[PDB]
C-alpha cells in the first residue's frame, strides 16, 4: 500500500480515549469511523476537475436561494470561485472578467473599501475579497477599479489607538481585520509610514500559551486567526515579533494523525478548509525561519505531511456532483472548494529559492496551479499586481 | 410586524401601511455574477429595506422591518448597523432589545453580528448582570462555541467578574476534560488574578494538570496546559518533572510524553546543563522514535527538530 492512509499500520492511529468518554472523544471517534470506511472502500486517486469545473462555472453566474445567508459576502463568492478556477488552471473569459469588474464596482463604497453586495456598507472582509478577486482577473480594467485613495482613507478610519483595526465602521476587532487591511494595503501599494503603527505588536498579543493565535488577546488558539496574524506579520515583516517555534510546534500539532487533515483548534474536528488556513502557515514560517538563516530547514518538503493532506482531500473531500467539502457527510460549498483546492496546491508544491520539489499523489492531472501563501492567489497574480501599483503614487 | 414563519404572513407589498413607499430593486448590473436567486419572501423584505434605508427613513416601522431582514440573513451588517441607528434615534427600550438579541443569539449562536450587537447593548446600559448566566446557557448547548467564549472573556475583564470563573472552569472540565476552550479559560482567569508566579498557585495547577493526564493520558489539551504554564519560565528550571515523567514511560509513554520529554531537553541545551552530549542523544533518539514510529504524521517536524538540536547546539 503506497498510501499512508490505507496501510495496515496506519490503522493504529485511531483515537485512544483511555476508556474515558467525553463529548469530544465521541465526536472524534464518529469522524474517524466515517473516515475509516472512505479509506477502506478505495483498497489511483483523481481530482474530479470536469465535475468541479461545472460546479464552479455555474456558481460564478447564479446561485440557489441557499446562498441567501452569504448575501452580504458576494465579493467573497467571487474570490472563492475565481480562485478555484485559477488553481484548476481554467481561463477566465473577457466578458466574465469584465462583468466581475462591473459587479465589484457597484459593491465599492464612495468612502473606499467594498460591501457584501451592491449598495452595502464597506467592510474589510469583502474589501479583501474584491481586491483579491480583481487581481485574479489580472487586467488593467480590474486594477483600475480600486479607488486607491479611498481605500487608504478607509483603512485609516478603522485603525484604533492600539494598532488594531475594526472590521467595518462600528464593528468588532480581531486579527482578521489587520490581515485584510495589510493584504489590500500591500497589493495596491498604499502603505503610509504610520499605517500599521503598533499593529505587529497587537497581532503579537494574540499568540497565547498554546503557541498559536486567537481572535483577540486571551482567546483560544485557532487556525484561521493564526494564519490571519502570521501572514499579516509576513507583510509587515514582523514575523519575528512572535515565538515562531511555539507557533510551529502548535500548527504542526493541528494535523490529525488518523484523518490526515487539519483541525482548527486542539481537540476539535478535522475540516477540509483548514487544509489552507493551517497548512498554509508552514510555508510562511519556513520563509521567516529562512530569513533568519535556519540551516536545518528541509529542502524539498513543507514541515507537515504533504502526502497525508492530499490523501485526505482526494479521498474524503470531493463531492460527486463536484466541489470539495469540510468532511464526509457535509454538503459542498464554494468556500470549502476554494480552500480545499488551495490546500492541495500547497501540499503539492514546495518553494525556497531555487529549491522546487513537487509532490503529486494520484494521477498527474491532479497537479494544481501554485498559490501565494500570503494572499492565496496565483504567485504571478501577486507579482503582476504589486508591480502595476508600484508604478503608481502612494500618499 | 408578523413573523416570517407565521401562517398568516403577508409580503410587504401586499401590506396597507407600506403603500406610500416604493420598493427599491437591487442594482446588480446588466449581466450579473454570483447573483443569488432570492426567494420571493426574501427579495420582498430587502427590496423594501433598500428603500427605508435609501431614504434613511428613521421611522419606527423601518425598525420593525429590520427584525425581518435580520431573520432572513443575520449576517447582514448593513441591516444591523441601520438597526442601531434606529435603536438610538427612536429611543427604544434597550432592556427589551436584550430580550431580542438573547433569542437571536439563541437561534443563531454561531453568527458574528448577533454577539457584537449584544455587546453594544451591555455597553450602552453599562449593565452585565445577565451575561455570565446567558453565555453559560449557550455554552451548555455548545461548550466550544468561539463567539461565546470570546464574549465571556470580555464581560469578566470589563466588569471585574473573575470571582467565579475558575469554579465554572472546574465544573466544565469535569463534564469534558478534553475541552480545550475551557483549558484556555483557565489560563485566562489565573493569568489575570493570581498569575503563575505564585509558587502555591503554580504548584496546585501542575498537580491538577498531572492528575488529569494520569486520569486521561491521551488528552493532548492537558499536556499543552502543563507545557504552557511551565515553558516560558523554563522547563529546565524544574528538574523533578523531567523525572516524574520518565517514570511513567512504561505504563504511559504515549507520543505526548515522549514529545514533552524532547521539549525539556531542548530547554536544557539552552540554559546549559551537565552532560550536554548525553542529552543531545536522548533528544535525537526521541525525535526519531517520533518521526519513525509514534508520530509519523509529524515526521517532517521532528526531522527538522533533530537537525536543529545539533546544528545550533554543536
Ligand atoms: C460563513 C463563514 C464566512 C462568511 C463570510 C466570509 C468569510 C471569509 C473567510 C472565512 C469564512 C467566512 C464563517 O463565518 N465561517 C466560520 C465558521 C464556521 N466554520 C469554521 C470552519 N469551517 C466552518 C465560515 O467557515 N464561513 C464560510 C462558509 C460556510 C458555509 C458555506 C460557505 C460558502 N460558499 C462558506
Ligand atoms: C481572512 C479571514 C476573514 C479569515 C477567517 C479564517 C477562519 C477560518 C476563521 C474562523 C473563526 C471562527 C469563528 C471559528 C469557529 O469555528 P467553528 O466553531 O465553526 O469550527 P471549528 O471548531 O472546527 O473551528
Ligand atoms: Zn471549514
Amino acid at each position: 500500500e503506497p498510501l499512508y492512509s490505507l496501510r495496515p499500520e496506519h490503522a493504529r492511529e485511531r483515537l485512544q480515549d483511555d476508556s474515558v468518554e467525553t463529548v469530544t472523544s465521541i465526536e472524534q471517534a464518529k469522524v474517524e469511523e466515517k473516515i475509516q470506511e472512505v479509506f477502506s472502500s478505495y483498497k489511483r486517486l483523481v481530482l474530479q476537475r470536469e465535475k468541479h469545473f461545472h460546479y464552479l462555472k455555474r456558481g460564478l453566474r447564479q446561485l440557489t436561494d441557499a446562498y441567501e445567508c452569504l448575501d452580504a459576502s458576494r465579493p467573497w463568492l467571487c474570490y472563492w470561485i475565481l480562485h478555484s478556477l485559477e488553481l484548476l488552471d481554467e481561463p477566465i473569459p473577457q466578458i466574465v472578467a469584465t462583468d466581475v469588474c462591473q459587479f465589484l464596482e457597484l459593491c465599492q463604497s464612495p468612502e473606499g473599501g467594498f460591501g457584501g453586495g451592491p449598495g452595502q456598507y464597506p467592510h474589510l472582509a469583502p474589501t479583501y475579497a474584491a481586491v483579491n478577486a480583481l487581481c485574479i482577473i489580472g487586467t488593467e480594467e480590474a486594477y483600475d477599479i480600486i479607488n486607491r485613495e479611498k481605500l487608504l482613507q478607509y483603512l485609516y478610519s478603522l485603525k484604533q489607538p492600539d494598532g488594531s483595526f475594526l472590521m467595518h465602521v462600528g464593528g468588532e476587532v480581531d486579527v482578521r481585520s489587520a490581515y485584510c487591511a495589510a493584504s489590500v494595503a500591500s497589493l495596491t501599494n498604499i502603505i503610509t509610514p504610520d499605517l500599521f503603527e503598533g499593529t505587529a505588536e497587537w497581532i503579537a498579543r494574540c499568540q497565547n500559551w498554546e503557541g498559536g493565535i486567537g481572535g483577540v488577546p486571551g482567546m483560544e488558539a485557532h487556525g484561521g486567526y493564526t494564519f490571519c496574524g502570521l501572514a499579516a506579520l509576513v507583510i509587515l515583516k514582523r514575523e519575528r515579533s512572535l515565538n515562531l517555534k511555539s507557533l510551529l510546534q502548535w500548527v504542526t500539532s493541528r494535523q490529525m494523525r488518523f484523518e490526515g487533515g487539519f483541525q482548527g483548534r486542539c481537540n476539535k474536528l478535522v475540516d477540509g478548509c483548514y487544509s489552507f488556513w493551517q497548512a498554509g502557515l508552514l510555508p510562511l514560517l519556513h520563509r521567516a525561519l529562512h530569513a533568519q538563516g535556519d540551516p536545518a530547514l528541509s529542502m524539498s518538503h513543507w514541515m507537515f505531511h504533504q502526502q497525508a493532506l492530499q490523501e485526505y482531500i482526494l479521498m474524503c473531500c470531493q463531492c460527486p456532483a463536484g466541489g470539495l467539502l469540510d468532511k464526509p457527510g457535509k454538503s459542498r460549498d464554494f468556500y470549502h472548494t476554494c480552500y480545499c483546492l488551495s490546500g492541495l496546491s500547497i501540499a503539492q508544491h514546495f518553494g525556497s529559492g531555487a529549491m522546487l520539489h513537487d509532490v503529486v499523489l494520484g494521477v498527474p492531472e491532479n497537479a494544481l496551479q501554485p498559490t501565494h501563501p500570503v494572499y492565496n492567489i496565483g504567485p504571478d497574480k501577486v507579482i503582476q499586481a504589486t508591480t502595476y501599483f508600484l508604478q503608481k503614487p502612494v500618499p | 410586524f408578523v413573523s416570517l414563519d407565521s401562517p398568516s404572513y403577508v409580503l410587504y407589498r401586499d401590506r396597507a401601511e407600506w403603500a406610500d413607499i416604493d420598493p427599491v430593486p437591487q442594482n446588480d448590473g446588466p449581466n450579473p455574477v454570483v447573483q443569488i436567486i432570492y426567494s420571493d419572501k426574501f427579495r420582498d423584505v430587502y427590496d423594501y429595506f433598500r428603500a427605508v434605508l435609501q431614504r434613511d427613513e428613521r421611522s419606527e416601522r423601518a425598525f420593525k422591518l429590520t427584525r425581518d431582514a435580520i431573520e432572513l440573513n443575520a449576517a447582514n451588517y448593513t441591516v444591523w448597523h441601520f438597526r442601531r441607528v434606529l435603536l438610538k434615534s427612536l429611543q427604544k427600550d434597550l432592556h427589551e432589545e436584550m430580550n431580542y438579541i438573547t433569542a437571536i443569539i439563541e437561534e443563531q449562536p454561531k453568527n458574528y453580528q448577533v454577539w457584537h450587537h449584544r455587546r453594544v447593548l451591555v455597553e450602552w446600559l453599562r449593565d452585565p448582570s445577565q451575561e455570565l448566566e446567558f453565555i453559560a446557557d449557550i455554552l451548555n448547548q455548545d461548550a466550544k462555541n468561539y463567539h461565546a467564549w470570546q464574549h465571556r472573556q470580555w464581560v469578566i475583564q470589563e466588569f471585574k467578574l473573575w470571582d467565579n470563573e475558575l469554579q465554572y472552569v472546574d465544573q466544565l472540565l469535569k463534564e469534558d476534560v478534553r475541552n480545550n476552550s475551557v483549558w484556555n479559560q483557565r489560563y485566562f482567569v489565573i493569568s489575570n488574578t493570581t498569575g503563575y508566579n505564585d509558587r502555591a498557585v503554580l504548584e496546585r495547577e501542575v498537580q491538577y494538570t498531572l492528575e488529569m493526564i494520569k486520569l486521561v493520558p491521551h488528552n493532548e489539551s492537558a499536556w499543552n496546559y502543563l507545557k504552557g504554564i511551565l515553558q516560558d519560565r523554563g522547563l529546565s528550571k524544574y528538574p523533578n518533572l523531567l523525572n516524574q515523567l520518565l517514570d511513567l514511560q512504561p505504563s504511559h509513554s504515549s507520543p505526548y510524553l515522549i514529545a514533552f520529554l524532547v521539549d525539556i531537553y531542548e530547554d536544557m541545551l539552552e540554559n546549559q546543563c551537565d552532560n550536554k552530549e548525553d542529552i543531545l542523544n536522548k533528544a535525537l533518539e526521541l525525535c526519531e522514535i517520533l518521526a519513525k514510529e509514534k508520530d509519523t504524521i509529524r515526521k517532517e517536524y521532528w526531522r527538522y527538530i533533530g537537525r536543529s538540536l545539533q546544528s545550533k547546539h554543536s
